[PDB]
């Protein structure tokens, strides 16, 4: 189990155990996302809300092996203090989904 | 093409009345998946909501505590920690589709 | 195309036209609920739809399949009470309220 | 005798006449009297029945007539996400498409033929019912642009006096459309 | 002629004679004899014949024709549903269904005339392998019901002896009969 979040704050996630990697920057971070996906960490990686928000399409391309390694939108801290805009989050998924902009 | 004979005719007359009940059953089967999608949605966001609700409890303390202490003393404890591994995905087989779910193995207590 | 002429208030009795369409209606379900079921299960429908499945399989083997024996029309329409009230009570739509309160059970 | 629509008897005659007035069904068994569908039937006659109109009618009667037929395209247009998604789950603005047009088929299309003085109907009075939700939904529409809510615009006294309009004797129905327009305003008016 | 059965000569056959027996080609393409189409041949003497096999061949006889007939209904009203979707997306009783179709239709309606057992085939044998088909088709919902994987349904020991119970003689084919019904309790006390 992987993280690829925070410059600092993924030390918290290590402090779990559970592993990870932080750079700060959006291309090392893809590519120890990408040695993370051949060389598989255990089958999730969290990915900062507000650095990457679709992480999975340049996976998905430069691996088109199965979704073991799972990709999540996990949430910056900062804009955690704001508020999560669940509702406009699952706006996007379902308009991700079927494109429409329907409201459940 | 086919050859037209009378016989071909009614074949092609079958052939169309099973793709004329084939689109319904579809409908059907498509309007289930929505039942069950709705049905997800709201689950997914009030999982993320108490997701949100304690990233805000785990954030708060981890700040706190390293700032409390130093840097260092979380540093060198989190670079102690064991890795935790042994976290992996077995079987949902369902729609003829295995999708992976995961559970982990934890060692917390040691 | 001449059966609303036939049925009714002193032809035979006051339900069989309602009776008729709920019937066609609950069957004309129950066999494309079938097809469903066909793909999906036993455990993924509703409990309304798995009890139309169950009035289609009862109906097409009590209403229709009589053998040589000899039904009136008044066992027949208790017949199709009894197999009419599988389904649940307010869900047949397509009859008045003094027919379902008097006949049900 | 197949009930299809390419034989050449049914092509002949759509060939030569110039109205064809679709009954379908369907409608029956959804309880819709006059049965005739509207997505599939046609005149050929209204371009040239249209100064008979402005001089007989009222003067803009053919712009609401393409109004009520704009509606009843957009409402059977949408129809087949409304199966999909819900009821309720559309937007603000399309579920009033709906419910405008459901108002249309259920006030001013549907006519009970055996009822004393729902089987006769002029002009005046289907310009009338025409008015009627051409301006309730001409002003609900800024309504919700403004700052009302779908829920509170529908439920309504002018809603069951739409619906039951049809429902006057034609006497009485200039002293009847008048006050109807006074009060739908004035109820869009006060809170909507 | 035109391999069509719209001829004037055949529908003035089959409305004269009982027991009308259509014979295909795309079960004669790949070599399945007899090749008697099951979804339009028809016979109608099944309701004089009754009493006959009631006191000659078994008892439950005429119930279990119907048992096959009805089976093989079901099977020929899935395959709309296995040649639309696929074979996948389907359920564990109606994959049984189909299946146990395609082992009837594979060891109890094939026979190749040229083989010098399963040829000549009276009745005793044929009850037999339809007893056999049913008792295997009714353990094997009752343990799908229950709830196992129908693979390990459907690679057992004893539908290989099912499907070479034609090629075995007529002549000690009883004791093979009670063979295979003992198997085929102690194939399913096992899951």
């Amino acid at each position: 189990m992987a993280v690829i979040a925070d410059p600092e704050t993924a030390q918290g996630f290590r402090l779990a155990g559970l592993e990870g990697y932080g750079a700060s920057s959006a291309e090392e971070a893809q590519s120890l996302l990408e040695t993370l996906v051949e060389r598989g960490g255990y089958a999730l990686v969290a990915v900062d809300e507000a650095l990457l928000p679709d992480p999975e399409r340049a996976v998905e391309r430069l691996m088109r092996g199965r979704d073991l390694p799972v990709l999540l939108p996990i949430a910056g801290l900062k804009e955690a203090f704001q508020g999560h805009d669940v509702e406009g989050y699952m706006r996007e998924l379902v308009r991700k989904t079927i494109g429409f902009d329907i409201k459940l | 093409q086919v050859s037209p004979t009378r016989m071909n005719l009614l074949q092609r007359r079958g052939q169309l009345r099973l793709a004329q009940k084939g689109v319904d059953l579809l409908k059907k089967k498509r309007d289930a998946l929505v039942a069950e999608f709705f049905g997800l949605v709201r689950e997914a966001m009030e999982a993320r909501k108490a997701l949100d609700q304690a990233a805000k409890e785990a954030y708060a303390a981890l700040l706190l505590a390293q700032a409390f202490d130093g840097p260092e003393v979380v540093a060198g404890a989190a670079l102690g920690v064991p890795p935790l591994e042994g976290v992996e995905a077995e079987v949902e087989n369902v729609w003829g589709s295995k999708v992976p779910r995961l559970k982990a193995t934890f060692p917390d207590g040691a | 195309r001449l059966m609303n002429n036939g049925v009714g208030k002193g032809k035979t009795r006051e339900d069989h036209k309602q009776v008729s369409d709920q019937l066609y209606s609950a069957y004309a379900n129950g066999v494309d609920i079938r097809k469903l079921v066909a793909i999906i299960g036993e455990d993924a429908l509703t409990e309304n739809d798995r009890r139309y499945l169950q009035f289609a399989d009862a109906f097409e083997r009590f209403f229709i399949n009589q053998g040589q024996q000899n039904r009136s029309i008044e066992e027949s329409l208790q017949i199709a009470w009894a197999l009419l009230s599988m389904l649940p009570q307010g869900e047949l739509k397509r009859i008045s309220k003094d027919h379902i309160g008097k006949y049900y059970g | 005798p197949g009930g299809d629509m390419s034989e050449p008897v049914t092509q002949s005659t759509l060939r030569i006449v110039g109205a064809f007035w679709r009954l379908d069904a369907s409608l029956a068994f959804r309880r819709h009297f006059p049965a005739i569908n509207w997505n599939g039937s046609y005149s050929l006659f209204t371009s040239a029945l249209d100064p008979w109109y402005r001089e007989n009618v009222a003067e803009d009667y053919p712009e609401l007539r393409d109004a009520i037929s704009e509606l009843l395209q957009r409402e059977a247009g949408l129809q087949e996400i409304v199966q999909l998604v819900g009821p309720d789950a559309l937007q603000d603005a399309e579920r009033l498409v709906i419910e405008v047009g459901r108002i249309i088929r259920e006030d001013f299309l549907q006519q009970n033929a055996y009822h004393e003085v729902d089987a006769y109907c002029s002009m005046k009075k289907a310009y009338g019912i025409m008015k009627m939700i051409l301006a309730f939904y001409k002003e609900a529409e800024a309504a919700i642009k403004r700052g009302v809510s779908i829920d509170e615009i529908l439920q309504l006294p002018v809603l069951e006096r739409i619906g039951r309009a049809r429902y006057v004797s034609e006497e009485e129905f200039p002293a009847y459309f008048e006050e109807a327009m006074k009060e739908i305003q004035g109820a869009f008016k006060a809170l909507a």
